[PDB]
């Protein structure tokens, strides 16, 4: 099973150069019947093909991206990269790397994408990077006798997107809702991640939210307990 | 003489010509080695007709012609005397009494684009077969029906040239191959391309 | 440049309904079309290629058909996990282009929201800013109304909302409303409450706490 | 012979831009070829492009080559930091007689105009014991590279008794530094009193002079 | 993949002969040429030879002084440069072509230094700062051969240091200058010492720079 694991900075200042890298797993990059591509999706918009590349060097770029796109391959590291210069706010998008199947015969049905990378959000902004502050959203003292209570974490004042939130190192996913971030008037993002648990477990089960913000190298593990009075 | 024959300027051509417009180079007044051709292992196809490559270093010729073009793998067979096909009939024909060598190697790493290299063309339609060493570069609209094509493409009105796909993912029979056809003539004149 | 027009832009169908999405190309591309399924936060997933060939690992309820200019993607029995945005892609000419996408919403029975209210933590009040969060959990349909009352004074202009995408298992939504105040303004008033109205509710629901009181 | 001329002399570009270098021949390439080389400080020339439009082995695909006859071009789509060096073009031929080089083109990391900080150093009393005097003029951190230094000894412009040395472009501020050394004998040094070096640079609205009085 | 002979050191007026061995018997199909490059300068073509015929051509600037020969039996080309002068100090390259491709093979180069050959250490003189930022340095003068290494405060002071490439004087010896810019306040409360090491002469000089 071929896998693609992309990496790179999620924040690029205007007029600078975007740079991302995709690492191929479970298969060699010197494939004689596949292309290595990049596809971007602006927030709330459709998909746009950026370019495709064969391991031996050849490229085909989207003419809508002028001459500011360059894809490169590192056969010795099983990697292929993307570079986009003179970036503007119109370049803020989630960038995917993917594998395109090439045709073996003239006029053969090919050129679809499988598999894809997970997607990396790159924000074009001169604004400085800020890591978030994690505040607990404690379950109410009232709650119920043996019903269900709600608790969560408040991830406030960070830039740029995104942050990732998990609960109990990934051992808590049932009933979890991580809301999309809202852009506050201060220019910084903020979101909350909540989870509904039975009220009887509030004294016998720990709940830690795992907040990760790669643009600021921030990792916060915050415990959410019932508030004491 | 003393100068070496510029075989580096024909084999190493950054760009080769399409087979329908095959490039011909005239070689004259030079010492033609022949060791490194037959000694280089880059070539996928190396067949000589009318003469032996070993007995070629010690032999004189008035002129040597180097014809070079690009086709696909399964069409390499047609670069030989007495062959038939789209390339042999409509693009590049060798005479039945051909005296020379045919050299070909896979150039998929150079003549392929991931969007498909559509610069190399071949003639698909022609009213008659090419006779030996003839070069046809006309793009006259092929009238395949009664209706006179008024120079406009359409139904029963073709463009006579077709484009190779040439994508690096293509099968070996459809990947590009660069061909060099060395023909040796011995006219009634002192000789200029001998060798070793 | 080949342009792909995808109709409709949005659609909402019930579980078990038969859904049909149309993708119309600006020119005839024979059968050089593929379909993709993109769930929220995930990369697009290949469903159909060559207009009608199903990808290994896709439920049989998905199917594609068409030739030339008009193509259709059909989900014979819509399931809750099928909430996604579906894209078509021409695979005939460069540059490679996609359609606009068809966002498919699930129509289910009405579900009233569970309401919770969270006071600002003592750790945040130390920072000088107070955030009061109100949670509306697992409700359908998406439309909901949240009013903030501070000492029975309706607030406006100091709250932002956020709605999750449709859940892939029960087809519900969740909403969070955050009331941002200064530490000084937070300590001036006492009763904080968010009033919720949603189709599944039958009288408005108000969750309230008293500042400082346990 | 065939004269090969390159242009520009210095190509001042920011990393990430597209570089374009020209190579001109005195006569159309009848039976001749053309290659492009890259040379970094303290290294041998490295082949980039040959046959006008053939990428050598290992050279990145951002390096391109075009041209025909008398005018040729070396295009770098996106300039990388490892690409800031000197580039040469050489025409070759089947026979030996052909080979000629161009004068080279320096591709430096572009910057805003920066005027040099000028310092002058009298010869140390320890060196004067040896019978030779060496006066030094430092041009510190400037851009572009082009600079002019003139030595004046009691208002007498010196010539033929000085030597210069220029550092590579700095990896942090992208500026150059120059060192010029005036060499006089100890006898000739004590016959004059005022020693100064006049610096002319694009960043200076007028030539700056830094002097010292022999003694005080 | 040509292989040239080792570096040479010659006196003015003498001669030097540099070899260039071709990888196996590829000889005859080739033309071998010699290109030299003075330190920090460009490339200069000297001449060429066609081995299979022994025909050699030269640049007029060098005609007479340079003789290029070749031996087909050993796959080696030669370049002899006579009446050497200080201006002939350069790295000398052999390069070739091929009959059946256009590709330039280059040798690794041979450094030829034409000057009074001794092994001597440099004299280090201080460049004293003038009486918000000031400059100071050291004058590493009269040494041979290359190179010397200079550090400040034994590696502690690196910011604002410029060690210039050395120049070859007419005496045949090298001169090098290394300077550093520091704030003017630290002149009376910070000792600056340049560390000059010349391995060929086993030279280790630690010179302290003084504000007069
Ligand atoms: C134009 O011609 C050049 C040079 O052709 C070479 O010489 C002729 C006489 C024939 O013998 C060819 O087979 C030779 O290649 C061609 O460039 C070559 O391209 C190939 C790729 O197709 C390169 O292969 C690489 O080789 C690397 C290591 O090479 C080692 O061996 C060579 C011996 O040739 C030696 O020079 C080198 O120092 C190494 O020791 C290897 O790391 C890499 O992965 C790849 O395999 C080859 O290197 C190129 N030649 C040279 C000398 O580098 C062009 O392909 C040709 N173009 C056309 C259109 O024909």
């Amino acid at each position: 099973q071929v896998q693609l694991q992309e990496s790179g900075p999620g924040l690029v200042k205007p007029s600078e150069t975007l740079s991302l890298t995709c690492t191929v797993f479970g298969g060699s990059i010197t494939s004689s019947n596949h292309y290595w591509v990049w596809i971007r999706q602006p927030p709330g918009k459709g998909l746009e093909w950026i370019g495709s590349m064969y391991y031996s060097g050849s490229t085909a770029y989207n003419p809508s991206l002028t001459n500011r796109v360059t894809i490169s391959v590192d056969t010795s590291k099983n990697q292929f990269s993307l570079k986009l210069s003179s970036v503007t706010a119109a370049d803020t998008a989630v960038y995917y790397c993917a594998r395109q199947i090439g045709p073996k015969r003239p006029s053969q049905v090919a050129d679809w994408f499988d598999p894809w990378g997970q997607g990396t959000l790159v924000t074009v902004s001169s604004a400085s990077t800020k890591g978030p502050s994690v505040f607990p959203l404690a379950p109410s003292s009232k709650s119920t006798s043996g019903g269900t209570a709600a608790l969560g974490c408040l991830v406030k004042d960070y830039f740029p997107e995104p942050v990732t939130v998990s609960w109990n190192s990934g051992a808590l996913t049932s009933g979890v809702h991580t809301f999309p971030a809202v852009l506050q008037s201060s220019g910084l993002y903020s979101l909350s991640s909540v989870v509904t648990v039975p009220s009887s477990s509030l004294g016998t089960q720990t709940y830690i939210c795992n907040v990760n913000h790669k643009p600021s190298n921030t990792k916060v593990d915050k415990k959410v307990e019932p508030k004491s009075c | 003489h003393t100068n070496l024959c510029p075989f580096g300027e024909v084999f190493n051509a950054t760009r080769f010509a399409s087979v329908y417009a095959w490039n011909r180079k005239r070689i004259s007044n030079c010492v033609a080695d022949y060791s490194v051709l037959y000694n280089s292992a880059s070539f996928s196809t190396f067949k000589c007709y009318g003469v032996s490559p070993t007995k070629l270093n010690d032999l004189c010729f008035t002129n040597v012609y180097a014809d070079s073009f690009v086709i696909r793998g399964d069409e390499v067979r047609q670069i030989a005397p007495g062959q038939t096909g789209n390339i042999a009939d409509y693009n590049y024909k060798l005479p039945d009494d051909f005296t020379g060598c045919v050299i070909a190697w896979n150039s998929n790493n150079l003549d392929s684009k991931v969007g498909g290299n559509y610069n190399y063309l071949y003639r698909l339609f022609r009213k008659s077969n090419l006779k030996p060493f003839e070069r046809d570069i006309s793009t006259e609209i092929y009238q395949a029906g009664s209706t006179p094509c008024n120079g406009v493409k359409g139904f029963n009105c073709y463009f006579p040239l077709q484009s190779y796909g040439f994508q690096p993912t293509y099968g070996v029979g459809y990947q590009p191959y660069r061909v060099v056809v060395l023909s040796f003539e011995l006219l009634h004149a002192p000789a200029t391309v001998c060798g070793k | 440049d080949i342009q792909l027009t995808q109709s409709p832009s949005f659609l909402s169908a019930s579980v078990g309904d038969r859904v049909t999405i149309t993708c119309r190309a600006s020119q005839g591309i024979s059968s050089y079309l593929a379909w993709y399924q993109q769930k929220p936060g995930k990369a697009p997933k290949l469903l159909i290629y060559a207009a009608s060939t199903l990808q290994s690992g896709v439920p049989s309820r998905f199917s594609g058909s068409g030739s030339g200019t008009e193509f259709t993607l059909t989900i014979s029995s819509l399931q809750p996990e099928d909430f996604a945005t579906y894209y078509c892609q021409q695979l005939n000419s460069y540059p490679l282009t996609f359609g606009g996408g068809t966002k498919v919403e699930i129509k289910r029975t009405v579900a009233a929201p569970s309401v919770f209210i969270f006071p600002p933590s003592d750790e945040q009040l130390k920072s000088g800013t107070a955030s009061v969060v109100c949670l509306l959990n697992n409700f359908y349909p998406r439309e909901a109304k949240v009013q903030w009352k501070v000492d029975n004074a309706l607030q406006s202009g100091n709250s932002q909302e956020s709605v999750t995408e449709q859940d892939s298992k029960d087809s519900t939504y969740s909403l969070s409303s955050t009331l941002t105040l200064s530490k000084a303004d937070y300590e001036k008033h006492k009763v904080y409450a968010c009033e919720v109205t949603h189709q599944g509710l039958s009288s408005p629901v108000t969750k309230s706490f008293n500042r400082g009181e346990c």
